[PDB]
């Protein structure tokens, strides 16, 4: 009897990949400026990374869940109306945004999702968007530059509010329908 | 084992051990991509630099097709074709007597990378150092031997298909590796498919004084090779 | 690639259209291009030349090259303007398609 | 293999067309007065415009999505109860409103949608409302005056509040079931 | 003549005149010796140096396989095989107008020797001068033009198979020459089978001022080539 043990249940978990931070300041703070940009990789985390690394090749439908919690940074009795956050999924190779202003931010192509705080977390799925037939966790030679599933972009959709509201985008990934080729001994230590 | 037979791939002459167990990588045979197909011209035994297995040795390693880059016909197609794929019949023989004791470990690592936990940046090593041709490379006690040169505790190096040349048994290694990679065809020049490494499992010990060390041999034959687009015939 | 010879009916010559697939560098001398896939196109026989390009792929870093060479040279009959032109027309093949939708606008 | 490439997926995108601004002031501000009026065109934007302009004729079911975010303009600790915004879709040729007061604003014909802030964005669809058999992106000659899909109208439904709440109507358009006749070389530069 | 068709010997592209009369040497077709057979690789159109037919010209000449020594695949087999035989489809086109007047003479001399009544000693000329490659040689008014460069009154140069590129007729030369020699196979390096020479029968005269001269072109295809013994793959 061998079930839960199978591939489709070795990765059938919702593990965090990244934690991105945004804000809605009325003041001029260009550092953590409104926008948040992060390169879609598994590389940042630990848990999910080692798991995949048991193999050399893969194919997986890539789903993502975005729970978003906020708060008021300054010790003030100030207020804020419920907010919205546009989550821009960017497919590999496109123009990467900076200033939350730019044309790219209107996309007309890139799938984006607007979410209103204080509800059931954000959710989408990107099927096997491999430029090859598989996602090579390792690649020996010269073109490291992995595969690239794209980049995630989130900003505060609502305008500048007298009371600065800081938020966080906890990103989780369930690699549904995963397939793997030729295993390696796993990484002994830490990264 | 006696009754050993030679196979002549037109030009090449073998005279094996006999047969005494062979290894197929994940029970798969090299078959055609479903192009420039040289067949017999570039599907014929080529012998790499015979290296010296010494008491002190840490091991050896080669990349495919890298090693066979300077190999006649196969190497031409390789250099004259942008797109290309192939298979390989690895044959590592090591002959000693009944007065020598040791165990050889031949592994087949698809994409055999080496060192640097600087995942941030891989390859790093220079193009020339990553591709040491027919002459081959050696592990060091940087390809850290007991970490497969790649930070991974060697005791598991048995994940990849392999045979153990145990002196007191078979004096040969026969590994068949069909084409592995995400792509259907590939830049032979730039990308290395397989990694044939040969490390000592048991050390080399010889009775009294005899052969102060012994020799290991790699002759490999390309299996069903093909290529795309004949580029400029640069001579 | 399609070429329209924009010279006189009376004018002739042979030109050479070449395509060295990726990897290969531009073939600097006639011979170098000629050695590979080349098409000798006679002017004095027709104005229409078509040479299809085979297998290629994108990520928008190096591909192939297309080139024209004076196989022979231009034969001018009597007192005719010694400098005429040519027109090139590229078009996709049946097998040509696309994937992953992006943009650019300002 | 040619799919995503086809017409039904060349325009199967939700691209912004316009960003309209409203307010709920207790003070007398007749400029950005309560009402917002905008001529339904593709002409304002860039991205969506060039896309259509690849052709000379078209038919498309015209869907629209209205995400609405707000905020308090004045640096005050003042409050506001959740609001509602009547979105008036106006079919081509009708009386265009001014003062958010007028008879037209009661319509009895024009489809309008009331929305309560802080939920799933506003959504409707207008099928091929062409006065012809196709929407000519270009038309040579004399009657420029395009086709007119009508005008969008939004106001704050709730009464005047001591604390002025400014909102925005981000309008997106997915031209579902689109059909095109005779292509032109696309516009080289900018508009 | 219109309706001209292209033939693609894998890599090569022709687009002939149309067809307008071809010549078979002694009504014989190249057939296999009844070995290394490259086929399509070395049986594909190669273009020699296009030369300039000028009022003043005496003629031109090439040796087979000599000219095609620096020709990719065919030349490899040629240099890598001690014993070897082949055939050739000589195609000499010369395009002009209805404002040019002249007559070209293309001859096929099996063993086309040049000069020296010193029968006592032939060859004499140096190895390099006897083998001028793709670039070709020219007669002089020493290859004495009207003596076929070989002491024999040119008026008879019509013994060998030939076509006359008469400007006002066909703007092409199509000569097929099956393998001729006493031997069944030969030292391609050392021995030249055929001699393609092209001399003016009528001079070049052009109306008023136009093309101060015109161009002649030699693209030839090996016909059923084979070889014996693959020697050292010297790269």
């Amino acid at each position: 009897s061998r079930s839960e043990s199978s591939i489709e249940s070795f990765f059938a978990r919702g593990a965090c990949v990244t934690i991105m931070t945004v804000d809605n300041p009325a003041s001029t703070t260009n550092k953590d400026k409104l926008f948040a940009v992060w390169k879609i990789t598994y590389k940042d985390t630990v848990q999910l990374r080692r798991k995949l690394e048991f193999f050399t090749y893969s194919r997986f439908d890539m789903e993502l869940t975005f729970v978003v919690t906020a708060n008021f940074t300054e010790t003030n009795n100030g207020h804020a109306l419920n907010q919205v956050y546009q989550i821009m999924y960017v497919p590999p190779g496109a123009p990467v945004p900076e200033k939350w202003d730019d044309y790219t931010w209107q996309t007309s192509s890139n799938p984006s999702i607007f979410y209103t705080y204080g509800t059931a977390p954000a959710r989408i799925s990107v099927p096997y968007v491999g430029i090859s037939n598989a996602y090579s966790h390792f690649y020996d030679g010269f073109s490291a530059s992995l595969n690239d599933f794209g980049i995630l972009a989130v900003r505060v959709v609502n305008d500048h509010n007298p009371t600065k509201v800081t938020s966080k985008i906890r990103v989780y990934l369930k690699p549904k329908h995963i397939r793997v080729w030729c295993p390696r001994p796993p990484r002994a230590v830490a990264y | 084992s006696d009754r050993v037979l030679q196979l002549t791939l037109g030009n090449s002459t073998i005279t094996t051990q006999e047969a005494a167990n062979s290894v197929v990588a994940y029970g798969r045979w090299p078959e055609y991509l479903r192009p420039t197909e040289p067949d017999v011209a570039a599907c014929r035994f080529y012998t790499l630099d015979t290296v010296s297995w010494t008491k002190e040795s840490r091991g050896w390693w080669w990349k495919l097709p890298d090693a066979l880059r300077d190999m006649g016909l196969f190497g031409q197609n390789m250099y004259y074709h942008y797109l290309g794929r192939s298979g390989y019949t690895v044959h590592v023989q090591c002959n000693a007597s009944k007065f020598h004791q040791g165990a050889l470990g031949v592994f087949a690592v698809p994409e055999m990378c080496l060192a640097g936990d600087s995942n941030t940046t891989t390859m790093h090593t220079s193009y020339q150092n990553a591709n040491p041709g027919e002459k081959g490379g050696t592990f060091t006690g940087c390809p850290v031997d007991y970490l497969l040169g790649n930070g991974t505790l060697l005791g598991n190096a048995f994940v990849f298909p392999h045979q153990i040349i145990n002196l007191r048994t078979n004096n040969c290694a026969t590994l068949v590796l069909p084409y592995v990679n995400s792509l259907s065809i590939d830049s032979m020049v730039k990308h290395n498919n397989w990694g044939i490494a040969i490390l000592p499992l048991a050390p080399l010990n010889f009775a009294s004084e005899s052969s102060p060390e012994i020799p290991i041999t790699l002759t490999i034959a390309p299996m069903c090779c093909e290529f795309n687009g004949l580029r400029n015939i640069t001579l | 690639f399609t070429f329209l010879f924009c010279g006189s009916m009376m004018a002739t010559g042979k030109l050479l259209v070449s395509y060295a697939p990726p990897g290969a560098d531009p073939p600097k001398k006639r011979k170098e291009a000629m050695l590979g896939t080349h098409v000798i196109w006679d002017i004095g026989l027709q104005s229409s030349c078509t040479m299809v390009v085979p297998w290629i792929s994108n990520t928008t870093t190096e591909g192939g090259y297309i080139s024209v060479f004076y196989q022979t040279r231009i034969v001018v009959p009597l007192s005719t303007p010694r400098e005429m032109d040519i027109l090139g027309f590229v078009s996709a093949c049946n097998d040509f398609s696309v994937r992953l939708l992006r943009d650019t606008t300002h």
